[PDB]
């Protein structure tokens, strides 16, 4: 009922974010559909 | 003294679960090879 | 290439041009942190 | 010297990161300002001093 | 007093039915000059040989076109960007053949045009208003300037600028997206949203607005008469409009702060044109939109098309049939 | 409660910089870290560059922008561009990026622990932003720095090995320059030139004499300049003339820094002599001069007469007469004849191209260089992809220029916008209504209705 | 080898919100 | 006003939601993964893997062309596979 | 109280998200639109019905994902998943393209129910329903666009696919072949955005450079109360400032706020009817009196020629890929191409 500061779970949830979209970038050059 | 089981709640599962699993589902894609 | 006594330092020589764009994340952080007083 | 020349290489970084990290919090944490001023002063010294190290011995193995 | 103060109060005079300024005193010859030229030349210009091939396109209605096909023809690729007043000529007829009122007529509007975007700082200050209407306005004022200026610079040539006419856009759009897949480029998809988003949430704003008016009136009347011009009050109901449009949606989707609303109208649409203008800009450096063409292939190695790859076969027709004199060697680098 | 909320400082948090508008040390603090982020950077990314470098590529095939700058300063670099010793750019890499970290330090001890106004600390560093007197005096020792920094070149260029100079004979080479060019006639009719096709104005400079001796004047002129400042008192009629404001000063910088931004992505576009192609690939007009030459080698070889090839307009297929008559390249690239090249200028005779050294003079690394620019145009997609954009992925390449010029655009205009911010908000902050109308005087209502 | 990379990053990333973690705990001047 | 749910920065701070959401994400996660990885994907849609576009020799596509006798055509297709 | 009377009420309860009448028509459509469309974007192929690779599984990107249309044979046939072309399987429903329809038909009855959504509230809240009114244009171009046009044409195989690239080809479809850019529905259409863009811009900006001071801070937007009585900004200043800079202004308010919705709404109603006429080939293709003089002079040139050259480079490079099921084989030598491109 606010036992873990928002501002936590925000950096926590962005940087989870931030991996996932960076993995797609990364696999825009690997394997599948990176033309080689 | 809320409830848990709303039709706000049906709402975001709806939407909220299928996207987590799609989104694993876009994980493992990055990894196959031709 | 480094010169072969730096080659032990490459991938962290690969990361550290990134480092400018955090210190404009952790100014975010850092208002979360006070609540945008 | 191939070793100690990482090796006073990694102090410089261990320590850039302690340093990078202890002095903002130094800084703004309002208890220790007297028991820190020693901390950083050392660290300072300590960094430069290390970078300089480094800087002569580059000249024996690069 | 002394005549240069009784002028420069009558140049900066609120009183004039429409204001002059400073700005104003450029503005005013330029975008004159330019409109003068542009109305003559669209009816009664000669035809204009804009690729520097001796292949003259005319442009005006008396040479046989309408409202639709004509245009102000850019001017000659010999010419590339060097400057060509009238008085570089050896006569108006040389003049008239390479492209020169293009020339006229761009500079001195993308000048007065400028000056324009000033006045309206200009008159926010004598009014005592706040200032920023005139960055709003930047937006399309950049917009001109990368297709009449920028993208001339970038690729060598006033040829390859915009022509002032209907059908002259459309080459030039579609000139652009061969060279450049422009939308491809995010820049573009940006201005679009710009656009969309911008019309969209005009419409919204307009409808929920007009759909909280206060009866003021009875229905054998316009219920615009409900509002007195320099009214204290407000005319409609933004609770009202709030407790409408927040149940649409959900209750925080929804403004119920004017002034956190007008300022989302003016900076969705202006941001997102930015983006566009930035995106002609940038592209005229050929830095281009994405490219996936043969991005996916199969074990062996065939080519599995994409709709990107039907996107260039479209691309390719534009690029080998436009501009079908004027290309001597076998890449189109410029 | 230090400001630090907008219930005190009367901005908000998305505008909470403009809470430092009054604390001279914090402030202070900020821009010294900043600083320390831009040494960082160029720090950082020249050893990236570094580590990712491979001397056998061409620097334009490899995505660096700052080790060009580090070889056209003559340090690294032999006969050719070619790269000789890669120590230097170490150096130069771990020099910034080391001092950024004593930047840094700087900031932000002035930013939380220091004093948070220097004007009770010492009268010489605390200012307000009103003194006209102090302001002058801050921009004379800047503008001293300056003019100090400007006759450093000038000293690497006359004193400390030269330059890279890509029309130095025998392809380029490093050289010392010891006549300057100080004719002001020379040196200040580059501002007088149209920017305008064929004159380019200050970005057609071609020659490093030339290079060096502007940097002699500029650097003399912003020393004698910041004396001027930090003895003199601004006039009435420049009092009269500006806003005397934090705000407003940041408006007139942003300015400069829009209008240097256009002209800088100007430089790296049309410019091969400071942005030599050894290094920054080729220009967009060379990459399109390149490939004319190319094609005429080609045919010339096979028998075709290239003077007399009539093509299919009517124009000559090979070479045509501009508009004042010179001897030029045909086909699209006729815009381009303003083209000047190390490569191309043995070709040139006084009515343009000269068609016995076309017929006779074309040395093989003139046919290699033509072919080497022409395959490495300045083209290519936002994801890499080399080329015009209906071309097929396998080319990994976009030019240093074209990075440079579209980087640099954006960033002149979005500060051109700053700018206008900023400006008209002084304005409006100095006569006080830039929080809005006041209901009880508004001043339209004064005035007379326009009918 | 990248997760060489990784590592690096992981930590250079986790530094900064830790100063912030680590001064509201001592209710350091934010 | 408030309709009457709890309020969501109530919810995803307290430590009873994230007891749950610990497990249940990254196990939703992980389930999209095997749905790929286990390659079930490509037999429940009909998606070709990087070796069923073509058969060895063939550059021509499997363009289905009749309305009715569509779905024995695809198969069809599926058998000059093999 | 009948039983119709207490479903009633619980379906018009104040809660989140209110659900309504409205709403049994308009969640499942929407989410299964939706749905569709991230299912088959992620998943689905358009081998069989186009010879192209469209989702994420095969290695495409957000820009080149599309659900793409059905294969030509098909028609314009439901294509239902217990129809005579799929009987039952959903594998093959996929490769056949049923996701198309199925997103397309949940699609249109999902505006429907949106529009009724809009109708319902705005009885309930006590407001004129001008903004279900307005969303009458969005409900043009959808349908104008995505079932009449098909309908017009050979199958659903020429109606846009859903995706980004895929609606890039569509736009440049209809410049080769319907010449769309010189049709004057789409140039009123053209007109209605920008000019909705226009309109929205100038008037945020003009009210947030009009305000007046009502607090004291310098963010301005701490100084407006919902409830309170007065305008904000002054319109009477506003009016002044036009009036001066572009020699007219808006008086009315009610007007002004009319203009906008109208503007917009009929700019995007103009297009849908273009739209109904290409559904025929029945374009504005050609200028008569241009081509007549084109064909007899050789050294007329006009813009229009010019475009109409691109037209034709258009439709030879890109038919026959674009539309497969025509087996088109055009040999080099038939290709139009200028000179050395
Ligand atoms: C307040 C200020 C008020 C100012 C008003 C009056 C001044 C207006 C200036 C007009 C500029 C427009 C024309 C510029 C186009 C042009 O050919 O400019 C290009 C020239 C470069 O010129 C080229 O320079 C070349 C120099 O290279 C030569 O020399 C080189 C030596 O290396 C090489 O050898 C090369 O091969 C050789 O050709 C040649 O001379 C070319 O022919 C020549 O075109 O750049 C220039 O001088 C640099 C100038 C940059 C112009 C800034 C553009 C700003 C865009 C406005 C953005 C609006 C933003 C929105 C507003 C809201
Ligand atoms: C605004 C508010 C919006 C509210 C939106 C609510 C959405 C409701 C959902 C719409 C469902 C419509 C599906 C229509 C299916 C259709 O048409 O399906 C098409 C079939 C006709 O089938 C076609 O028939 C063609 C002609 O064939 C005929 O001709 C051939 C000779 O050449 C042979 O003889 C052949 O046997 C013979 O059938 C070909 O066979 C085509 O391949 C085949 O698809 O008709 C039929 O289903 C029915 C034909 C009767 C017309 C039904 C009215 C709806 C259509 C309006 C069209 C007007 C606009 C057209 C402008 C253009
Ligand atoms: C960072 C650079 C910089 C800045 C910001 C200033 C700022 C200032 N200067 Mg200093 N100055 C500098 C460098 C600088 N100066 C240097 C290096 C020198 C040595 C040359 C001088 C010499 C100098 C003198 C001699 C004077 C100033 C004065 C002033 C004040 C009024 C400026 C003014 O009216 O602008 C310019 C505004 C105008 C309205 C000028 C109008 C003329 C046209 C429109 C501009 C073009 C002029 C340009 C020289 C020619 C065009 C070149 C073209 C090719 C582009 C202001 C505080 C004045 C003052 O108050 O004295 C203390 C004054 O008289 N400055
Ligand atoms: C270049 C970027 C930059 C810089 C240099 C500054 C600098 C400053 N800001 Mg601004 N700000 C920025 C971006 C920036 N800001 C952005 C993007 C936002 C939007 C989110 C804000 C929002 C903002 C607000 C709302 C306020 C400021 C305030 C301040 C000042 C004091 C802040 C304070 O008390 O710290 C408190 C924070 C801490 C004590 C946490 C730790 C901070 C340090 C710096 C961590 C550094 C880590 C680093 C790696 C150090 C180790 C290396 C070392 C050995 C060299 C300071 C001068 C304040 C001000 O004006 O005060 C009156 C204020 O109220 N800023
Ligand atoms: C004006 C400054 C500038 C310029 C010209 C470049 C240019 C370049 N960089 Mg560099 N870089 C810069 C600043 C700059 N960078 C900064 C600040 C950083 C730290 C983040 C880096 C970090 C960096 C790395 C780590 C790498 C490069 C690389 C490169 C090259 C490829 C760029 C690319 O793929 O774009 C990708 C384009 C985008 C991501 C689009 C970004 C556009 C933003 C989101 C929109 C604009 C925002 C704002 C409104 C303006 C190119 C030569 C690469 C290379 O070849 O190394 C040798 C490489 O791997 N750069
Ligand atoms: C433009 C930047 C700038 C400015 C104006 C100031 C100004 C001030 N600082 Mg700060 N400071 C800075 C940068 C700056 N500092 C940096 C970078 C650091 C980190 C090294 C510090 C660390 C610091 C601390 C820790 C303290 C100050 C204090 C002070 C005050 C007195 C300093 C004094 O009297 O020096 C006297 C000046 C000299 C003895 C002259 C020598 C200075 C250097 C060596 C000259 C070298 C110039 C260099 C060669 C030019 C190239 C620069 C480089 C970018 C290439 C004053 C308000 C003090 C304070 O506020 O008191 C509580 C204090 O305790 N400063
Ligand atoms: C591309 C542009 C564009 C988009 C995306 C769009 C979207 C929207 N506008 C709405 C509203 C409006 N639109 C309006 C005016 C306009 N809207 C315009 C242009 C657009 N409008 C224009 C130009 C105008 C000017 C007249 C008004 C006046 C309103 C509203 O009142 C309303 C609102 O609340 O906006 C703030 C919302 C309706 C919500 C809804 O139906 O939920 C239900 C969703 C359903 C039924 C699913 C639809 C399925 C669609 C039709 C097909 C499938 C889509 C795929 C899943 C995704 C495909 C993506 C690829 C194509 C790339 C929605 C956000
Ligand atoms: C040089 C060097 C060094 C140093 C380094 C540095 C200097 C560091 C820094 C670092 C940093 C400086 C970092 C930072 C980080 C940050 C982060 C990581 C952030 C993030 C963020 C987020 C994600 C957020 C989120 C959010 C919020 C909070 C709110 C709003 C919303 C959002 C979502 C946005 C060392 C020692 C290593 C050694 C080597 C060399
Ligand atoms: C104030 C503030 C801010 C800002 C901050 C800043 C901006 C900072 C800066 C800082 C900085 C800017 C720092 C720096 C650092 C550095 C360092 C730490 C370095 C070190 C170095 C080293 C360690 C090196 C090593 C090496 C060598 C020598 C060689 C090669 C290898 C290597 C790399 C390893 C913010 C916004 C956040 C918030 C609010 C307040
Ligand atoms: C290094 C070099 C060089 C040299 C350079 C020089 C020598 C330069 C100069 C520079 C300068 C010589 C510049 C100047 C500038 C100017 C300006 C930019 C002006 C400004 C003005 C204004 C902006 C104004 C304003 C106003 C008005 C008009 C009215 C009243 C108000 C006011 C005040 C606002 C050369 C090229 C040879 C070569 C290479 C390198
Ligand atoms: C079809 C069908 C169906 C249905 C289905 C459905 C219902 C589905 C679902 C699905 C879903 C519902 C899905 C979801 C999705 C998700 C996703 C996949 C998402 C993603 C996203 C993202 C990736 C984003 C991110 C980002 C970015 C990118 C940038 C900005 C920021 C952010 C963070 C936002 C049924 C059963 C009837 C059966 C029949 C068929
Ligand atoms: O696109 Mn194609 O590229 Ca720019 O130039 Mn070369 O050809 Mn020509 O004159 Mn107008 O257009
Ligand atoms: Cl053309
Ligand atoms: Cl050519
Ligand atoms: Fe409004």
């Amino acid at each position: 009922g606010g036992r873990i500061p928002l501002w936590i779970v925000a950096t926590v949830a962005g940087m989870g974010v931030i991996v996932i979209v960076g993995l797609f970038f990364y696999g825009a050059y690997a394997g599948l559909g990176s033309s080689l | 003294s809320y409830p848990i089981f709303t039709v706000r709640w049906v709402a975001v599962h709806t939407l909220a679960v299928p996207t987590i699993f799609f989104l694993g589902a876009i994980a493992a894609m990055q990894f196959i090879q031709r | 290439k480094l010169p072969e006594a730096y080659a032990i330092f490459d991938p962290l020589v690969d990361v550290l041009p990134v480092i400018p764009v955090l210190f404009l994340a952790l100014a975010f952080v850092w208002q979360a942190a006070v609540g945008f007083r | 010297m191939t070793i100690l020349f990482q090796l006073a290489l990694a102090a410089l970084v261990i320590l850039s990161f302690v340093m990078v990290i202890g002095v903002p919090v130094a800084y703004a944490s309002p208890q220790d300002w007297d028991r820190s001023k020693q901390l950083i002063f050392l660290g300072s010294g300590l960094w430069i001093a290390l970078v300089l190290v480094v800087g002569v011995l580059n000249f024996f193995v690069v | 007093a002394n005549l240069w103060e009784r002028f420069c109060n009558w140049v900066t005079s609120t009183d004039n039915r429409l204001y002059v300024g400073w700005f104003g005193v450029i503005m005013i010859p330029t975008l004159l000059a330019a409109t003068i030229c542009f109305v003559i030349a669209f009816i009664a210009a000669p035809p204009v040989d804009i690729d520097g091939i001796r292949e003259p396109v005319s442009g005006s209605l008396l040479y046989g076109n309408n409202i639709i096909t004509g245009a102000v023809v850019p001017s000659s690729n010999a010419i590339g960007l060097h400057f060509y007043p009238i008085w570089e000529a050896a006569s108006l007829d040389e003049w008239l053949y390479n492209g020169g009122p293009y020339q006229l007529i761009i500079f001195h509007f993308l000048l007065g045009a400028s000056c324009y975007m000033g006045r309206q700082w200009e008159l926010s200050y004598r009014l005592g208003m706040r200032p920023w209407i005139c960055v709003a306005y930047s937006a399309p004022l950049a917009s001109a300037f990368a297709v009449f200026l920028i993208y001339p610079i970038g690729q060598g040539s006033f040829s390859d600028g915009m022509p002032l006419g209907i059908s002259g856009t459309f080459n030039f759009m579609i000139v652009f997206q061969a060279e450049h897949n422009i939308l491809m480029h995010p820049f573009h998809q940006l201005g679009v949203a710009g656009v969309f988003g911008g019309a969209l949430f005009c419409a919204m704003h307009g409808s929920l607005v007009t759909s909280s008016l206060i009866r003021e009136t009875t229905e054998t009347e316009s219920a615009n008469y409900g509002y007195k011009f320099g009214q204290e009050e407000e005319t409609y109901n933004i609770v009202a409009a709030h407790g409408y449009f927040g149940r649409l949606i959900f209750q925080y989707a929804s403004f119920n702060n004017s002034r956190s609303l007008h300022f989302f109208l003016a900076a969705w649409p202006v941001v997102g044109v930015w983006f566009t203008a930035l995106g002609i800009s940038t592209m005229a450096f050929n830095l281009n939109g994405f490219n996936f063409n043969h991005s996916v292939i199969d074990a062996k190695g065939n080519v599995i098309n994409t709709w990107a790859d039907i996107i260039n076969r479209a691309n390719l027709g534009m690029e080998v049939m436009h501009e079908r004199n004027a290309h001597n060697f076998p890449l189109d680098l410029a | 409660a230090t400001n630090r909320d907008q219930e005190s400082s009367g901005f908000a948090w998305w505008a909470g910089n403009a809470r430092l508008i009054n604390l001279s040390g914090k402030l202070l603090g900020a821009h010294v870290a900043h600083a320390g982020l831009i040494v960082f950077w160029a720090g950082a990314m020249t050893l990236f560059e570094l580590a990712h470098f491979i001397p056998e590529k061409p620097m334009y095939e490899q995505g660096l922008i700052l080790i060009p700058h580090i070889a056209t300063l003559g340090w690294g670099v032999g006969p050719g561009g070619e790269v000789v010793d890669t120590f230097p750019f170490f150096v130069v890499g771990v020099v910034h990026l080391i001092s950024s970290a004593v930047l840094g330090f700087g900031g932000v001890y002035h930013a939380i622990r220091g004093p948070e106004t220097l004007e009770e600390y010492s009268s010489f560093f605390g200012y307000d932003w009103k003194d006209k007197n102090k302001m002058t005096t801050i921009l004379g020792f800047h503008l001293i720095v300056l003019g100090i920094g400007a006759l450093l070149l000038v000293a690497k260029a006359m004193f400390f090995g030269g330059l890279y100079d890509t029309w130095a004979p025998g392809g380029g080479d490093v050289r010392v320059i010891t006549n300057p060019t100080l004719d002001p006639r020379v040196i200040f009719g580059y501002l007088l030139k149209s920017p305008f096709g064929g004159e380019g104005w200050i970005v057609s400079v071609n020659n490093l004499e030339d290079v060096v001796g502007g940097h002699i004047w500029i650097g003399l002129i912003c020393i004698a300049g910041g004396i001027w400042h930090i003895l003199t008192t601004p006039f009435g009629w420049a009092r009269r003339a500006f806003i005397w404001s934090g705000e407003a000063y940041l408006s007139y910088s942003l300015g400069a820094l829009s209008m240097m931004g256009f002209i800088a992505t100007c430089f790296v576009w049309f410019n091969n002599t400071v942005y030599p192609s050894e290094f920054y690939g080729p220009t967009g007009p060379e990459a399109s001069q390149a490939q004319a030459m190319t094609f005429l080698i080609r045919d010339q070889k096979l028998g075709a007469n290239v003077g007399s090839a009539q093509g299919p307009t009517g124009l000559g297929k090979y070479l045509m007469r501009s508009p004042t008559g010179e001897i030029i390249f045909g086909g699209e690239t006729m815009r381009f004849w303003d083209f000047r090249g190390p490569w191309l200028e043995p070709l040139r005779g006084p009515n343009g191209l000269d068609l016995n050294k076309i017929k006779n003079d074309i040395q093989p690394w003139q046919e290699r260089r033509a072919a080497e620019y022409m395959t490495h145009a300045p083209l290519g997609s936002l994801n890499s992809v080399g080329g015009v954009a209906t071309e097929i992925n396998s080319v990994n390449f976009v030019s240093p220029r074209s990075w440079l010029a579209t980087s640099h655009f954006v960033l002149a205009f979005f500060f051109l916008v700053g700018h206008l911010w900023h400006a008209g908000r002084a304005r409006a902050a100095a006569a006080g209504f830039e929080k809005g109308i006041d209901r009880e005087s508004e001043p339209v209502l004064s005035m007379p209705s326009l009918d | 080898e990248v997760i060489a990379q990784l590592t690096m990053i992981a930590m250079i990333g986790i530094a900064g919100p830790m100063i912030i973690f680590l001064l509201a705990v001592r209710r350091g001047n934010l | 006003g408030t309709t009457g749910e709890r309020p969501f920065s109530d919810i995803i701070t307290s430590v009873r939601y994230w007891v749950i959401h610990s497990i249940t994400i990254p196990a939703l996660f992980i389930a999209g993964w095997l749905f790929v990885s286990t390659g079930l994907a490509y037999d429940v849609f009909g998606t070709p893997r990087p070796d069923s576009y073509y058969a060895q020799e063939q550059r021509s596509i499997p363009l289905v062309t009749d309305r009715f006798e569509a779905k024995q055509q695809v198969e069809t297709f599926l058998e000059q596979l093999k | 109280r009948g039983w119709f009377d207490i479903l009633d009420d619980w379906l018009k309860r104040d809660r989140f998200v209110f659900v309504g009448w409205s709403g049994i028509l308009l969640f499942p459509c929407a989410y299964l639109a939706l749905g569709g469309w991230l299912t088959g974007t992620t998943f689905v192929t358009s081998w069989y019905t186009h010879g192209l690779a469209s989702s994420y599984l095969e290695g495409c990107n957000f820009l080149t994902v599309a659900v793409s249309t059905p294969a030509n044979s098909m028609g314009h046939s439901l294509l239902l998943l217990w129809g005579p072309e799929a009987q039952g399987d959903f594998t093959r429903w996929c490769q056949l393209g049923g996701l198309w329809t199925f997103i397309a038909l949940h699609g249109a009855f999902g505006l429907i129910g949106f529009m009724l959504r809009q109708f319902e509230i705005a009885r309930l809240v006590g407001v004129r329903p001008y903004n279900a009114i307005a969303f009458s244009a969005p409900i043009a171009v959808f349908v104008s666009v995505f079932l009449i046009y098909p309908l017009g044409q050979s199958s659903w195989f020429f109606a846009p696919s859903f995706g980004v690239a895929a609606i890039f080809r569509f736009l440049l479809f209809f410049q080769g072949f319907h010449n769309w850019t010189l049709n004057p529905f789409h140039m009123m259409g053209v007109a209605g955005v920008l000019g909705g863009a226009l309109l929205c811009a100038i008037h945020g900006a003009t009210v947030e450079n009009t305000l007046f001071q009502d607090g004291e801070g310098a963010s301005t937007f701490r100084a407006f109360n919902p409830t309170q009585a007065e305008e904000t900004y002054s319109m009477v200043t506003a009016n002044r400032f036009w009036s001066q800079i572009f020699g007219i202004a808006f008086s009315n308010k009610r007007w002004l706020h009319f203009f906008m919705l109208f503007v917009p709404v009929t700019g995007l109603w103009m297009s849908a009817i273009g739209v109904v006429g290409l559904a025929l080939n029945l374009r504005s293709y050609d200028f008569i009196s241009q081509e007549i003089r084109a064909a007899e002079d050789p050294e007329f040139e006009t813009f229009y020629t010019k475009n109409l050259l691109l037209n034709e480079g258009i439709r030879a490079w890109m038919a026959p890929q674009d539309q497969p099921h025509e087996n088109f084989v055009f040999p080099e030598e038939v290709l139009p191409r200028g000179n050395a491109l």
